[PDB]
């Protein structure tokens, strides 16, 4: 049974080209790409990164068919703390919770 | 090989479930809807 | 619900970021005219 | 002394760079002109290979 679950409940988008990994990541709770509320940016504050990090977030919402006029909300944790070269994604996953 | 029997007859129960669905809901814009669902069944059969 | 690291290719030039993660959205929109049943839960629940 | 031949340009070109990234059935192919293995815009999210896989 716990194998029939992951066929139809958890890993039902693994063997499917037309369900992006991030779309099916949410589609397993009845969420849609539109319910991706926030995007805690790396936001390192370098001139190349924020230009690029913001760029790439756009297409993966542009491609997944996010509703026009429903943007994700940029949270830039690093303004307070700085860049803990390695600890970063664990401060911003820490805050994201 | 026992489960393969469960999976074999499963699609013959699924592809027939398209015929009660696929020639009544859409128009003759069909071989694009069929090739959409008959592939998905074939793929839902493989990963099964 | 998802975590995935991504890179272009061989370790080539460190200090510049790139497309890498965009691949977490790789999906195929070649034929979207028909509905994909697997995205519904009322359909995945029946199979289970 | 040519075992290691460093790539110079990726299999995709910048205009196809993100088009490859999540059309997930994008297969590289041979280029009759260059002879190398590069991505064509003719088979990126081409709906013939995009579902039958």
């Amino acid at each position: 049974l716990r194998a029939a679950q992951q066929q139809w409940g958890n890993d039902f988008y693994k063997r499917d080209p037309r369900i992006a990994p991030l779309r099916g990541a949410l589609a397993t709770y009845g969420l849609t790409i539109d319910d991706l509320g926030v995007a805690s940016f790396h936001g390192t504050s370098t001139k190349a990164n924020d230009k690029n990090e913001s760029a790439t977030i756009n297409e993966m919402m542009k491609h997944l068919g996010r509703s026009e006029g429903n943007p994700v909300i940029g949270v830039f944790q690093k303004f307070l703390t700085g860049h803990p070269k390695g600890a970063a994604g664990a401060w911003m996953m820490n805050g994201a919770l | 090989v026992t489960r393969e029997a469960q999976i074999k007859d499963w699609v013959e129960n699924e592809l027939e479930a398209l015929k009660l669905e696929a020639e009544e809901i859409p128009s003759e814009d069909q071989n694009e809807f069929l090739l959409e669902r008959t592939r998905e069944i074939h793929n839902e059969a493989e990963s099964q | 619900a998802m975590a995935a690291t991504a890179t272009d290719k061989i370790g080539r030039s460190v200090p510049a970021p790139g497309k890498g993660i965009l691949t977490t959205a790789r999906e195929h929109h070649s034929s979207v005219k028909y509905a994909s049943p697997n995205l519904n839960m009322k359909y995945r629940k029946r199979q289970l | 002394n040519k075992l290691f031949v460093s790539k110079e340009h990726a299999p995709y070109t910048d205009e196809l760079e993100e088009d490859v990234y999540l059309d997930p059935l994008a297969r590289v192919s041979k280029d009759k002109k260059s002879g190398s293995l590069t991505f064509n815009s003719k088979n990126i999210q081409s709906k013939d290979s995009y579902i039958n896989a």
